[PDB]
């Protein structure tokens, strides 16, 4: 069912 | 016993570099406690999400501590880990022993890969074999040894993401090669498991390569396409090679590149990252910055 995606935004820690 | 697992978080919040000195029959017991469960669990693990994904640590304890504080300590979050645990860092000891506690107390949401570093034949030399010779004794490092052969390999997220320490192997046809191989075993000079645990990616590479590091090859960006086609699968997910911002993508984001260790060595002035990936198979990354 469910696809690989990727959020655009990184944070750092 | 908790006990371990207690004193070992105990030096969170103090300067870096202060040691957690366990007793050998403590180590010992996390080693063949740890040992039996990997051989419980199979050599590809079919894993699922929600979970973090960290690459390289090479004994930086004090970076792991800081990526399991932002990341929350097990059970607040699952883990896999994609190998090279020891050696370069100052402390690989308390790194490897904090880790395969957890996999001890949280055999299903907390995981562990092989990574090349993780052979008697590297872990002497590279600085692991010297820091249980010096603060413990060989036979211990034996005892470590005979640990590091259980290890499971690879591992599959939710039948999409593959997850491996070093990349893909041109001797890799069907995954039922890798649950072939029984364990214990050392990591060969040739083959399917050691490509596993050295291979890399390359740019300007068309097909399969020679290696800078002297063993396993490079691929190129027409296998990474073709391999997760073949197999149902979305993402590679690897670790292995130094990159700056922590992760880095290769084809049109079908590899990424983990690692999580910040300044490695040093120098080289790098950061370390993780991958969050959520229900939804959505990835985001979270970096870590060399501490002051
Ligand atoms: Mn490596």
């Amino acid at each position: 069912n469910a696809r690989v995606t990727f959020a655009e935004a990184a944070e750092i820690i | 016993l908790d006990s371990i697992i207690g004193r070992l978080l105990e030096v969170q919040g103090s300067r870096p570099g202060k040691n957690v000195q366990l007793t050998e029959n403590e180590i010992r017991g996390l080693c063949l406690k740890s040992r039996e469960i990997f051989l419980s669990q199979p050599i590809l693990l079919e894993l699922e999400a929600p979970l973090k994904i960290c690459g390289d640590i090479h004994g930086q304890y004090y970076d792991l501590l800081r990526l399991f504080e932002y990341g929350g300590f097990p059970p607040e979050s699952n883990y896999l880990f994609l190998g090279d645990y020891v050696d370069r860092g100052k402390q690989s000891l308390e790194t490897i022993c904090l880790l395969l506690a957890y996999k001890i107390k949280y055999p299903e949401n907390f995981f562990l890969l092989r990574g090349n570093h993780e052979c008697a034949s590297i872990n002497r030399i590279y600085g692991f074999y010297d820091e249980c010779k010096r603060r413990y004794n060989i036979k211990l490092w034996k005892t470590f040894t005979d640990c590091f052969n259980c290890l499971p390999i690879a591992a599959i997220v939710d039948e999409k993401i593959f997850c491996c320490h070093g990349g893909l192997s041109p001797d890799l046809q069907s995954m039922e090669q890798i649950r072939r191989i029984m364990r214990p075993t050392d990591v060969p000079d040739q083959g399917l498991l050691c490509d596993l645990l050295w291979s890399d990616p390359d740019k300007d590479v068309q097909g399969w390569g020679e290696n800078d590091r002297g063993v396993s090859f490079t691929f190129g960006a027409e296998v990474v396409a073709k391999f997760l086609h073949k197999h149902d699968l979305d993402l590679i997910c690897r670790a292995h090679q130094v990159v700056e911002d922590g992760y880095e993508f290769f084809a049109k984001r079908q590899l990424v590149t983990l690692f999580s260790a910040p300044n490695y060595c040093g120098e080289f002035d790098n950061a370390g990252a993780m991958m969050s990936v959520d229900e939804t198979l959505m990835c985001s990354f979270q970096i870590l910055k060399p501490a002051d």
